[PDB]
């Protein structure tokens, strides 16, 4: 399913978001810990909001073993995350939305799509950030953006994939030059013919820029792909 | 200086070691020792050119103005224009009444 669906295999973006008052992941104490996924029971686990749908909260202490499987294969939670006590993923119905709890940072919105559909995904991730932002004091500085827990993250904590299946890119032999230019365009690939693309920095750009050079150079990917099957 | 952080308690070289973040006022604590550190990271930049905040975006532009303004007043003060000192003195508690 999704744009593009024999090439890109999905469209991500993560938003890292930590409570201004209360200790990051680092200090914050088990008690911290609990009032936050309290705080997100309370306030949004039986809560819609408009045309992303129902979100549930799955608190990791109340869930089965093979669920939690389940829910790092589906990419949504991580694996440190199953073993987190206070741990927890606020999940929409469709499981395409998810916002992550007291894992490296406080929260970690994230919008999973499947086709080549990163602008979308912006869109709903900002409407669960704002969403949250309504009833969460963020960690938030005029200066340095967002605050997160590592500096890797700080100022849009916005992290953007896109994942492409690029046979004909391989068998060609372009891919050699491809992953220089991609990472001399401010981006980063990792890896038996699947690629992850995803922006290097999150500190001076805005977020439209982000998902727009990621999406320029990803779009050129796909017309490449397209012209290597069409020989 | 070499100070820690009144609310994480972390100092710079335990940063330096763990290299993450105790709580929101260690970017403060730090302020000057993180800026190269961020330059590093992404390619020379420093200053979040991205997103405000709905809510609480609204009130750290008042601040800004109650800052500008306790500033306005300071001239009036070496300067002897009295009278307007009064009014930003008024103003400026008008500002922090609305944030209350
Ligand atoms: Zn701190």
């Amino acid at each position: 399913k999704g744009p593009e669906s024999d090439i890109v295999l999905s469209s991500r973006i993560r938003l890292a978001r930590n409570f201004e008052h209360i200790r990051f992941p680092t200090r914050y104490s088990n008690e911290e810990a609990s009032s936050i996924i309290q705080q997100f029971e309370d306030q949004f686990s039986e809560q819609e909001i408009p045309g992303i749908g129902k979100f549930v909260l799955i608190r990791m202490n109340d869930a089965q073993p093979l669920e939690k499987r389940v829910l790092v294969e589906k990419h949504l939670i991580s694996p440190n995350l199953t073993e987190s006590p206070f741990g927890g993923c606020l999940l929409s119905e469709n499981e395409e939305v998810s916002v992550m709890l007291n894992e490296e940072d406080h929260i970690r919105i994230q919008c999973l799509f499947p086709g080549f559909q990163l602008l979308e995904a912006m869109k709903a991730a900002n409407q669960v950030d704002d969403w949250i932002e309504e009833k969460v004091d963020y960690a938030f500085n005029e200066q340095r953006g967002y605050l997160t827990s590592c500096p890797t993250n700080v100022g849009t904590g916005l992290r953007a994939s896109v994942m492409m299946h690029l046979p004909a890119l391989v068998l060609t032999r372009q891919i050699n030059r491809i992953i220089p230019a991609i990472n001399q365009l401010g981006l980063v690939v990792r890896g038996g013919n699947i690629f992850q693309i995803s922006n290097q920095i999150t500190l001076g750009k805005s977020e439209q820029d982000i998902v727009e050079d990621l999406n320029s150079v990803a779009a050129q990917l796909i017309e490449q792909e397209r012209s290597a099957r069409e020989a | 200086q070499i100070s820690a952080c009144p609310k994480c308690g972390m100092t710079f070289q335990q940063f330096r070691k763990i290299g993450r973040f105790g709580c929101s006022e260690c970017y403060k604590t730090f302020h000057s020792n993180i800026t190269p550190i961020l330059r590093k990271v992404h390619s020379g930049n420093t200053v979040h050119a991205g997103k405000i905040p709905k809510r609480i975006g609204g009130n750290l532009h008042v601040r800004r103005q109650i800052d500008m303004l306790k500033k306005e007043l300071e001239s009036l003060i070496h300067q002897e224009e009295f009278e307007n000192a009064a009014h930003v003195r008024d103003q400026i508690r008008l500002l922090e009444q609305s944030l209350k």
